[PDB]
């Protein structure tokens, strides 16, 4: 009866030092071939607690940490193959702009011109990862799977969502944003490429979170392209989980 | 004219967004869609300067931690947010401000404690405990509600105001 121990300890750790909780609690219940069954408990405990699903694996709690550190334990390996080849492609390129601020916009350079490699270039990761199923590592479906199972119990009419918005938040566009510091790179981007990575995660997340820019006037163009790719980012949720 | 760069920082869930939304959209938001990176622009009237904010909504989930480096050297303000029931939040305030200074190099940078969510009944977080922290910091602190409008002007404005105590005369 391990998993009703380390319950009652995990009580007594405080806030200030959940990373290394979440840290030791996984890769002891991995050695023990149980992490199914430590998702489960503590995925568990944070949908029987929350009143809505709007304020669900938002912040960071301690079974989001886990969650987090599932994903980059698991799909590290996974999300540096899938990412490096694309991200050596647009920086090595020539002429490319994806300022789409218009306030922050050079004179020289054209706005609608921008919008359309910022566009370009999110097809060409958004298509990768919705074309990534048969390279999931195993470890990682089953993550997806028990939160999937678990809000399930609850929340039958927002399962897929809560595993793709998930999966974008908190380990694709993290990576995107930073690839250097997410160890896919080996070099910072030059400034220009950090502006449209950035960008990019922005229409991406998007699309996993089913909602369309509402915020800053600047991105409402691309909610034409967000609509049109809401299905295809389902379907691929859907087989994950 | 003059520009002010304000940055909202603080914890996720805090309510930077819906703090900045209410002062450009002048509406409450009630869904919960965690930010990445957002940018504002408005023009204010304060104590009869008319001026230009150029707003940053951070991030508060910390696996977009590699982020806050350079928007912290590009701002000139800094807005630390928490929720006044939420105890993390106050206790992330702490990592935030330690590392504002240390990217500025500067013991000492425009900075205003706010304390959002007031129109809550449960408070787990007292008013004595940030008044005594902000006076620990050298800063105003000014306690919000999104949901009511209330003290966000009084919030970004004072964060202004820091700044122009910050400038040389
Ligand atoms: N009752 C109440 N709820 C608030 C208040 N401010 C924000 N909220 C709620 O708190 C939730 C999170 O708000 P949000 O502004 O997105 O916080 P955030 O700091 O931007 N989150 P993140 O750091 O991830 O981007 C939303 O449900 C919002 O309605 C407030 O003053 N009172
Ligand atoms: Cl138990
Ligand atoms: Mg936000």
């Amino acid at each position: 009866g391990e998993l009703p121990i380390a319950m009652a300890l995990a009580n007594v750790v405080p806030c200030s030092q959940w990373d290394e909780l979440a840290r030791v609690l996984v890769t002891l219940f991995d050695s023990r071939h149980l992490l199914y069954q430590l998702l489960w408990n503590m995925f568990s405990k944070e949908v029987e607690l929350a009143d809505s699903m709007q304020t669900l694996f938002r912040g960071n709690s301690l079974a989001s940490k886990i969650m987090t550190f599932c994903f980059k334990v698991y799909g590290a390996t996974y999300l540096q193959k899938l990412l490096d080849p694309l991200l050596r492609i647009v920086i090595t390129w020539q002429h490319v702009s994806f300022e789409v601020d218009p306030t922050r916009l050079e004179p020289s350079e054209s706005l609608e011109e921008n919008q359309r490699n910022l566009l370009q270039m999110t097809e060409k990761f958004f298509h990768a990862i919705i074309s990534s199923s048969s390279e999931f590592p195993p470890q990682l479906r089953s993550v997806c799977h028990c939160l999937y199972q678990v809000v399930s119990q609850r929340f039958p009419q927002n399962s897929i969502g809560a595993v793709g918005s998930a999966m974008f938040l908190r380990f694709i566009n993290p990576a995107i944003v930073s690839p250097y510091e997410a160890g896919i790179l080996d070099k910072k981007p030059p400034p220009r490429i950090e502006r449209g990575l950035k960008l990019m995660s922005k229409i991406l997340q998007s699309i996993a979170n089913h909602v369309l820019f509402t915020k800053e006037e600047h991105m409402r163009p691309f909610n034409d392209f967000v609509k049109s790719n809401f299905d295809a980012a389902r379907r691929f949720f859907l087989d994950i989980a | 004219m003059t520009e002010y760069k304000l940055v909202v920082v603080g914890a996720g869930g805090v309510g930077k967004s819906a703090l900045t939304i209410q002062l450009i959209q002048n509406h409450f938001v009630d869904e919960y869609d965690p930010t990445i990176e957002d940018s504002y622009r408005k023009q204010v009237v304060i104590d009869g300067e008319t001026c230009l904010l150029d707003i940053l909504d951070t991030a508060g989930q910390e696996e977009y931690s590699a982020m806050r480096d350079q928007y912290m050297r590009t701002g000139e303000g800094f807005l630390c947010v928490f929720a006044i029931n939420n105890t993390k939040s106050f206790e992330d305030i702490h990592h935030y401000r330690e590392q504002i200074k240390r990217v500025k190099d500067s013991e000492d940078v425009p900075m205003v404690l706010v304390g959002n969510k007031c129109d809550l009944p449960s408070r787990t977080v007292d008013t004595k405990q940030a008044q005594d922290l902000a006076r620990s910091y050298g800063i105003p602190f000014i306690e919000t509600s999104a949901k009511t409008r209330q003290g966000v002007d009084d919030a970004f404005y004072t964060l202004v105001r820091e700044i122009r105590k910050h400038k040389e005369k």
